[PDB]
RNA sequence: CGGAAGGCUCAGUAACGGGCGAGUAUUUAAUCUCUAGAACCGGACAACCUCAGGAAACAGAGGGGAAAACGGAGUAAGAGCAUGUGUUAGCAUGUGAUGAGAACAACAGUGCAGGAGAGUAAGAAGCCAUCCCAUCAGUUAGUAAGUAGGGUAAGGGCCUAUUUAGACGUAGACGGGUACGGGGGAUUAGGGUUUGAUUCCGGAGAGGGAGCCUGAGAGACGGCUACCAGGUCCAAGG
RNA sequence: GGAGUGUGGAUUAGUACGAAAGGAAACCCACACGUGACCUCUGGUGCAGCGGGUGUGCGGAAGUGCAACUGCCAUGCUACGUCUCCUCAAGCAUAGCUGGAAGCCUCUAAGCUAGAAAUGAGUCCUGACUCUGGAAGACGGCCGGGAAGACGACCCGUAGUUAACAGCGGUGUUGUACGAUAUGAGCUUUCUAUUGUAGUAGCGAGUAUUUGAGACACUGGUUGUUACCACCGUCGU
RNA sequence: UAGAAAGCGACGCGGCUUUUUGAUUCUUCGAUGUCGGCUCUUCCUAGCAUGGCCAUGCAGCCGUGGCGAAGUGUUGGAUUGU
RNA sequence: CCUCGUCAUUUAAAUGGUGACGCGCAUGAAUGGAAUGACGAGAUUCCCACUGUCCCUACAUGUAGACUAGCGAACCCAUUU
RNA sequence: GAGCCUCUAGUGGAUGUUUUACACAUGUAAGGGAAUUCGGCAAAAUGGAUGCGUAACUUCGGGAGAAGUAUUGGUUCAAUUG
């Protein structure tokens, strides 16, 4: 049995193998069960973990609602765990998954530490990382800028976050510079669009309201002439 | 040691005690004793016979797994881990930040 | 945005299966004409990154991140009900469940929200014509009708409750056997007798039966689900 | 008196032997029938114990009789369950050794060796006549029990971890007591004060809480209370 | 298949048994309950299986004729009173 | 009679049952002959259901029985067994 | 005016002992289901009412309750015999 530990602080992943006494203390947990490292480890004191998921060793996932200790087939949609549609939209199917109860069946247990304490384990506490991507959406942007609750234009801050890069990171250079792009803020082009909105709405009503007069001005007897069919 | 649950009861079944029956749908199942058997035959309903584990558990006088509710474990903000960025540096420009917006 | 068309066959069906008229008691993405839009906020899913399962088919944890994708806020709008007035739109008044919305590029355009009328396609209907056996003479009880309600996109025993006994037959009912139906084909002085799986139109099916999600539209099978009859690969667990 | 009997599989081996086709020979393991015992498990049985309903009695409820029905089940008994069963000695038929009669020959006339699920012993059940020991008292009845039992007989106890009743621990069987309280498909609109307001209800199968409750047994564990120290006969010194 | 005698053995001749049916009338007619089955025990050997051996027309497998041996075995059914 | 007649069907297996056949020891017409319905505590064969009849017996209840108080006979008898 | 239970009125003795085996009246039984026996002898199974559905043959009356199947308690309502 292996067993794969994430360190959420860090961002930071390691696999180990279990023995079989540790593997028998694991018996009869459950997903998003606790229990302290000294179960697993000599050491370890204190540090405590909660159980996210695993595997079959016929390599079926382990579900977190299905209390039992046994495989079923249940009928999956798009949007549940086991299941990947792709071609067609309102497909379902029928797959093999396993109760979350844990016993001899299981070839991988995934844990998160909640917090290393005062230990030091290799590899989780020895690394410290970041994100993938960047936040687009202005608000979003704005916290990570530092600022709250005050107005700014958009430049300021793409000017505040670059220079800090070059600045922070490489005291100097082209590295680093991702692409940094806004979202859901006016730029000017959306300004002189939103303006011609406002334009079309105006005209249409006058042209619209000026015909009725013109109409009524010719004929008074609109309702009498038009209405004996 | 034991030979395993009983599943009418919810009783655990002593080594050396108890049997199996198996139907022609092909499943095998483990029974405590010839009591529990018999009212499986007869279809009475587990839950109403109030002495059964089962009964207890459904009733909420016995804890079980249905009683647990539990929830993923909540974690706090960490100082800006973004991708280049050292994390030492955001320390420090979110600081910079926060006083140059007041 | 399309995969509901086209292609194949004639098993089942004596019937909305076929010919002629009519346009409703109905729903319709695209397309046309007229008209036509001041709106804020929040998370995820897939791919990406780090571990990493399974014989394969196929899947896990953890962490970012978009939309014209999605959910909420206000706000326009707004079903039904009731009374006036104009059949009947419309308008007035009272009451209100519900409740949104796309811009982008300039090679100089392409899109998307609402209405009203068209246009295309279905659903349901009117009339008339349809094979053999009497060694098959009585058949039917949602059957025939009425009142009221549920259901549907919509009329209706379509379904249900209480009342009335009807409906159809020797001008062949009911049962059984047999059949894709026309436009047409072969023979022919005339009157006839025989055939139509088969370039066009319409119907039904996808081994046999039954249920279904998505969508403007399928009871779809080069979609899904279960049984029955058969098969294929395995490391025997799928 | 008497007790174990037989079958199959694997291995030798596709071997010897046969032209080929075919095709043998211990030890070990599984079983059947027979024999003798045993309840730990699993079936069966329901006398003690706990529950349920039908008809009719004791004014209602609760506790219950009679006719009998029905679900579970201690201890015990039982098989459809579990355990059980070989070794010496003398020698049959036969095949041999030495060897005369009968200078040769020859299992036999003397003598010797190998020899059967058969015979005789031991291990197994019954137990004649005996043998060794202690002591002036011994033994029987009467009283109370069972592991024993038709009645006798056998195994035991009588001022004590003795008996019987209670606590408090322990181990089981049944299935959640009485009474309260809340709810309940529905059906209904009563009363007091007093003019108009306020007060203001009934009837109901069942279900949930208090409640793994209540009932019942056994304890070679431990505390309290209560009862019991006799008597009669026979043989001996 | 040669050959009396592995196995057979014509035509004749001598015995044993009481389990078949006869033959006879000794005992019982002031009464010995009459066929078959069921149940249960013991005995006999003229030996079907199981153990030890001898002959063979005994290669092996399967057999056939004989010797000492009576310890343990020899079943479930259909028609029929049998 | 021969005789458990021969052929078919019912069973794993049929001295049985039913259907056929007929020189019938020794069938047969009011000494009444032949084919059916309804009804038999009448005789016979088979199937379904059901079961301690059986394989193969086990446990439990009531009443007698054993032992004890009160009461108290008969059959039979050459008898030494 | 069946069986079962009660009111009025009427009623009872060979003694004590928990009491083996074999009996006579009765209960229950795993898996199998007539293998038992001359022979299903004895026992078990079916059972009332309401509805649906009912064959050969027949003297046309019958067969016929043919066979084969389903329903049934308590409570609270509607409707008036369904
Ligand atoms: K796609
Ligand atoms: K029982
Ligand atoms: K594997
Ligand atoms: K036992
Ligand atoms: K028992
Ligand atoms: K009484
Ligand atoms: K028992
Ligand atoms: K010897
Ligand atoms: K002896
Ligand atoms: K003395
Ligand atoms: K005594
Ligand atoms: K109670
Ligand atoms: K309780
Ligand atoms: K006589
Ligand atoms: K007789
Ligand atoms: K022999
Ligand atoms: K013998
Ligand atoms: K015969
Ligand atoms: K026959
Ligand atoms: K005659
Ligand atoms: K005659
Ligand atoms: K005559
Ligand atoms: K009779
Ligand atoms: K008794
Ligand atoms: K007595
Ligand atoms: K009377
Ligand atoms: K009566
Ligand atoms: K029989
Ligand atoms: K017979
Ligand atoms: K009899
Ligand atoms: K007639
Ligand atoms: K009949
Ligand atoms: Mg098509
Ligand atoms: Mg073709
Ligand atoms: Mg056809
Ligand atoms: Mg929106
Ligand atoms: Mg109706
Ligand atoms: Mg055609
Ligand atoms: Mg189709
Ligand atoms: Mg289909
Ligand atoms: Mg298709
Ligand atoms: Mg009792
Ligand atoms: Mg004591
Ligand atoms: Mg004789
Ligand atoms: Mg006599
Ligand atoms: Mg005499
Ligand atoms: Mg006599
Ligand atoms: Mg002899
Ligand atoms: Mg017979
Ligand atoms: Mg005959
Ligand atoms: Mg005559
Ligand atoms: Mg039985
Ligand atoms: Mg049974
Ligand atoms: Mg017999
Ligand atoms: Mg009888």
């Amino acid at each position: 049995m292996k067993l794969n530990i994430s360190y959420p602080t860090n961002g930071t992943h390691k696999t180990f193998k279990l023995d079989f006494k540790a593997e028998q203390r694991l018996y009869g947990k459950k997903t998003l069960d606790t229990f302290d490292g000294s179960i697993i480890k000599p050491e370890w004191e204190g540090l405590q973990f909660q159980i996210t998921g695993g595997s079959d060793v016929q390599g079926f996932p382990m579900i977190k609602t299905l209390l039992t200790d046994k495989r079923k087939k249940l009928l999956l949609k798009k949007g549940d765990k086991g299941f990947k549609p792709v071609n067609r939209k309102g497909l379902r199917k029928r797959k093999t998954v396993r109760g979350s109860i844990i016993a001899s069946d299981i070839s991988m247990v995934c844990v998160s530490l909640i917090d290393a304490k005062e230990v030091a384990i290799e590899g989780l506490t020895d690394v410290v990382v970041g994100a993938t991507h960047w936040p687009k959406r202005f608000n979003k942007l704005k916290a990570k800028a530092g600022f709250s609750e005050d107005a700014d234009v958009t430049a300021e801050q793409v000017l505040k976050v670059i220079k800090d890069a070059i600045l922070e990171v490489n005291g100097g250079d082209i590295k680093k510079l991702p692409k940094l792009k806004v979202s859901r803020y006016q730029t000017e082009k959306q300004k002189e669009r939103k303006a011609e909105k406002i334009k079309l709405i105006e005209e249409r009503k006058k042209k619209s309201e000026k015909e009725r007069a013109d109409f009524l001005k010719k004929y008074p007897d609109w309702q009498k002439k038009f209405a004996t069919k | 040691f034991y030979e395993g649950t009983c599943v009418y009861s919810g009783y655990p079944v002593p080594r050396g005690k108890g049997t199996y029956f198996v139907s022609l749908d092909d499943k095998s199942s483990l029974f405590f004793s010839s009591k529990y058997k018999n009212f499986s035959d007869k279809k009475i309903k587990a839950k109403r016979v109030k002495q059964t584990l089962m009964s207890k558990q459904f009733c909420g006088k016995v804890e079980s797994v249905h009683t647990e509710k539990k929830k993923k474990i909540v974690v706090q903000k960490i100082v800006r881990g973004f991708p280049a960025l050292p994390k030492d540096a955001v320390e420090k420009i979110r600081e910079q930040n926060k006083d140059y917006k007041k």
